């Protein structure tokens, strides 16, 4: 069955080069046209390059002509596109995509590549936990969580007691506002852990590797 | 060979 | 070029009706070969876009005989007939008969259900923030619909701010709520000045906006 996997972007920095590549596995490659789909932050998808199946004909928007280059080594089945010139608007998850035996549109994508064009340095995050704050007030059921701050760029991961805690959690897009992002996530328990049971809150920041364990204990002052 | 958008 | 117009933006339905996406070409599709090249693509919460409905009325192997696509020439169009909830995803129509291949903007397909009021929380600045002068109130308006909400921030009764950041949620695959967490930060100079800290919120659920709130000092 068809499977096409892409790996590759990173954070690059603009007048920068990334290559991301793309293995195909399931399906003899060498007759497939093939094609690299990309999904803009604002979820509207644009394709980028298209390949034939013998590597001789390419072609490209007129956005990326000139500074992207697509290949494919149809001997070790991989797909590839070189990216020369970047400019911030090509930040996106890049799809490998696989045309039809019907060559005008696609049957099967890959699972995509984030690829981020910026000049911000890298910054891990501060967790910050948030208890019940003020008196609590009882009634079956209270809401706790974690505020993550000042990290780029994303990805961070949030997990509640190391996965067991996996009801209840809410994990909010992340806003990104002075080239600094912020996401916070909630985590509703009955009453008798928090109390009685320690409620840990686990992020780690792929980029810059920091993982953080912090403990939901009462703040009171 | 297969070539994108030509029947 | 050719601009793929797609309508409506955001479609709300109620699991059992019909919904109908529709999306339109400025130039023709149809080749002088008698083949008209829109396909229909699925993007669900969280995976990679599907072919649900391709050359306008054929359907891939595996999509429901719930997907039905028709139209011709320049307008075309999906119906989607006794919708299920896992169905919400963003629904893009495209066309391979011209090159370049251009895509229409999305279709977000929304689970209309009853109403949820929020469950309003706040929370107060942490002392470890607080140890570095940043100070960032958290207000949480877990689990509810309609998406539209209103949330007001309000420090001492008086004043309100600008200085927020809100994130939403999307329709949750198992509840079809929302939930969104507005942030207002100061500084411990600012925080220290002031005393009551609200979080006012407002929904179509209640006449009276729903509140939850904290005296200061409890650092
Ligand atoms: C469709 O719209 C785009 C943007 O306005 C334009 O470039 C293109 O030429 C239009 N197509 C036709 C056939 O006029």
């Amino acid at each position: 069955e068809v499977q096409l996997v892409e790996s590759g972007g990173d954070l690059v920095k603009p007048g920068g080069s990334l290559k991301l590549s793309c293995a195909a596995s399931g399906f003899t490659f060498s007759r497939c046209a093939m094609s690299w789909v990309r999904q803009t932050p604002e979820k509207r998808l644009e394709w980028v390059a298209g390949i034939s199946s013998g590597g001789s004909y390419t072609f490209y928007p007129d956005t990326v002509k000139g500074r992207f280059i697509i290949s494919r080594n149809n001997a070790r089945n991989t797909l590839s596109l070189q990216m020369s010139s970047l400019r911030s608007e090509d930040t996106a998850i890049y799809y490998c995509t696989r045309y039809s035996s019907d060559p005008f549109y696609f049957d099967y994508w890959g699972q995509g590549t984030t690829l981020t064009v910026s000049s911000a340095k890298t910054t891990p995050p501060s967790v910050y936990p948030l208890a019940p704050g003020s008196a609590a007030q009882t009634n079956s059921m209270v809401t706790l969580g974690c505020l993550v701050k000042g990290y780029f760029p994303e990805p961070v991961t949030v997990t509640w007691n190391s996965g067991s805690l996996s009801s209840g959690v809410h994990t909010f897009p992340a806003v990104l506002q002075s080239d600094l992002y912020t996401l916070s996530s909630s985590v509703t328990v009955p009453s008798s852990p928090r109390p009685s049971e320690t409620v840990t809150c686990n992020v780690a920041h792929p980029a810059s590797s920091t993982k953080v364990d912090k403990k939901i204990v009462p703040r009171d002052c | 060979e297969v070539v994108p958008h030509k029947k | 070029d050719v601009l793929m117009t797609q309508t409506p933006l955001s479609l709300p339905v109620s699991l059992g009706d019909q919904a109908s996406i529709s999306c339109r070409s400025n130039q023709t599709i149809l080749l002088s070969d008698g083949d008209t090249y829109l396909e229909w693509y699925l993007q669900k919460p969280g995976q990679s876009p599907k072919l649900l409905i391709y050359k306008v009325s054929n359907r891939f192997s595996g999509v429901p005989d719930r997907f039905s696509g028709s139209g011709s020439g320049t307008d075309f169009t999906l119906k989607i007939s006794r919708v299920e909830a896992e169905d919400l995803g963003v629904y893009y129509c495209f066309q391979g008969s011209h090159v370049p291949p251009t895509f229409g903007g999305g279709t977000k397909l929304e689970i209309k259900r009853a109403d949820a009021a929020p469950t309003v929380s706040i929370f107060p600045p942490s002392s470890e923030q607080l140890t570095s002068g940043g100070a960032s109130v958290v207000c949480f308006l877990n689990n509810f619909y309609p998406k539209d909400i209103n949330v007001k921030w309000k420090i001492d009764g008086s004043e309100r701010q600008n200085g927020v950041l809100n994130s939403w949620t999307d329709q949750d695959s198992k509840d079809s709520t929302y939930s969104m967490s507005s942030t207002l930060t100061l500084t411990k100079d600012e925080y220290e000045r002031h005393n009551s800290y609200t979080c006012e919120a407002t929904h179509k659920t209640s006449t009276s906006p729903i509140v939850k709130s904290f005296n200061r000092n409890e650092c």
